[PDB]
């Protein structure tokens, strides 16, 4: 019933500025801080700042002094978190959370928000099927690959077969380069399997409404 | 200000074990100091709060203890359900630090990496560029590291490499490395080598081809 609700994904241009939201439920608005969580890709947790909501009195990491606003607007429960000047370095998710005087810590988190900070514009992947060298197959199994290039924003679902092949599968999270991202996923089967047998990947991608099978074929 | 000091950064660990997570504070913090836990993909969640209480329904084989300036977590016959990562945090003042993290890991059987070695798709050729892909799979412990070469010289520039997190099903790891060239580029050269060293292999496992 304690609720703190966050947009999932925000992508915004170098240079500009961005307003998160923490939307309070379930519980008086004034009656807690709220506090802002950062988080890098496969790093630790790094404290913001936070703001007593009704006074809007604020404390600050000296860190994000100039790169964090915090504000709150009690007559609809939301917390605000500006950051400005965005750079790469802001890329990541951002937590609200709330802080029990109880507790002595914070009880309740948001779902975060992942800021993306890029120029780039929304594009469609391009999708490469990966056959192993015409060398030889005399291995009891087999190998096959997908290569998603060029696509922007996240994310991305492949599948194999349409999904009846999911087993022996590595999709690899995706790397954000020169603004685009590019990912790729390996699917192992018996060698008796491959290619007697058809073996498709198939790549959606949401944000431009796009949806490519490629058959892997021998070279 | 206080600084915390976490430890260990990392453990490989199995289930049935006792773990016990450390963190030091610079400064007497009197107890004021929570344990959060974090499963991939989620957000922290509050295990342990004011140094030795176990929060609202969380599961008693999680213990916290301490005073002044050395803290520990103990979790006792750790479960399935357990691995992930771990954070101290202090009250005492502004700002309200966590510690680095510890990420336990699932313990397994040694495996060394499959390798595979793909060439650019003629699609990709007709676009005028050239990916060259190399995977290597399954295997464990974690650590490892892949080289390129062309026409046995080693290549650094236009690589770009990804991991797995741990596998749900044999607990191994897997990487994907891409080195992307100019179609022309590719064309120039003849053959094109991945190397990867790993504990069971401080000599890598090479895989190559001639295009």
């Amino acid at each position: 019933q304690v609720q703190l609700q966050q947009p999932g994904a925000e992508v915004v241009k170098p240079g500009a500025s961005v307003r998160l939201s923490c939307k309070a439920s379930g519980y008086s608005f004034t009656s807690n801080w709220i506090n802002w969580v950062k988080q890098r890709p496969g790093q630790g947790l790094e404290w913001i700042g936070n703001i007593s909501p009704g006074g809007s009195n604020t404390n600050h990491n000296e860190k994000f002094k100039s790169k964090a606003t915090l504000t709150a607007d009690t007559s609809s429960s939301t917390a605000y978190m500006q950051l400005s000047s965005l750079t790469s370095d802001d890329s990541a998710v951002y937590y609200c959370a709330r802080y029990d005087g109880d507790y002595g810590s914070f009880d309740y988190w948001g779902q975060g928000t992942t800021l993306t900070v890029s120029s780039a514009k929304t594009t469609a992947p391009s999708v490469y099927p990966l056959a192993p060298v015409c060398g030889d197959t005399t291995g009891s199994s087999v190998t096959l690959g997908c290569l998603v290039k060029g696509y922007f924003p996240e994310p991305v679902t492949l599948t194999w077969n349409s999904g009846s092949l999911s087993s022996g599968v590595h999709t690899f999270p995706a790397v954000l380069q020169s603004d685009l991202y590019t990912l790729s996923s390996s699917v192992t089967v018996t060698s008796s399997t491959w290619p007697s047998e058809s073996i498709t990947c198939n790549v959606a991608h949401p944000a431009s409404s796009t949806k490519v099978d490629k058959k892997i074929e021998p070279r | 200000d206080v600084q915390m000091t976490q430890s260990p950064a990392s453990l490989s660990v199995s289930v049935g074990e006792t773990v016990t997570i450390t963190c030091r504070a610079s400064e007497n913090i009197y107890r004021n100091l929570a344990w959060y836990q974090q499963k991939q993909g989620k957000s922290p969640q509050l295990l342990v709060y004011a140094a030795t209480n176990l929060a609202a329904g969380v599961p008693s084989r999680f213990s916290g203890s301490g005073s002044g300036t050395q803290y520990s977590l103990k979790i006792n016959s750790l479960q399935s359900e357990d691995f992930g990562s771990y954070y101290c945090q202090h009250f005492w003042n502004i700002p309200f630090t966590f510690g680095s993290g510890t990420k336990l890991e699932i313990k397994r059987a040694d495996a060394a990496p499959t390798v595979s070695i793909f060439p650019p798709s003629s699609e990709q050729l007709t676009s005028g560029g050239a990916s060259v892909v190399c995977f290597l799979n399954n295997f464990y412990p974690k650590d490892i590291n892949v080289k390129w070469k062309i026409d046995g010289s080693e290549r650094q520039n236009g690589v770009l490499n990804s991991w797995t997190d741990q596998d749900s099903k044999d607990s191994t790891y897997s990487m994907s490395s891409t080195l992307t060239l100019t179609k022309d580029e590719y064309e120039r050269h003849n053959s094109y080598t991945c190397e990867a060293t790993h504990k069971t292999s401080t000599s890598p496992i090479v895989k190559s081809f001639n295009r």
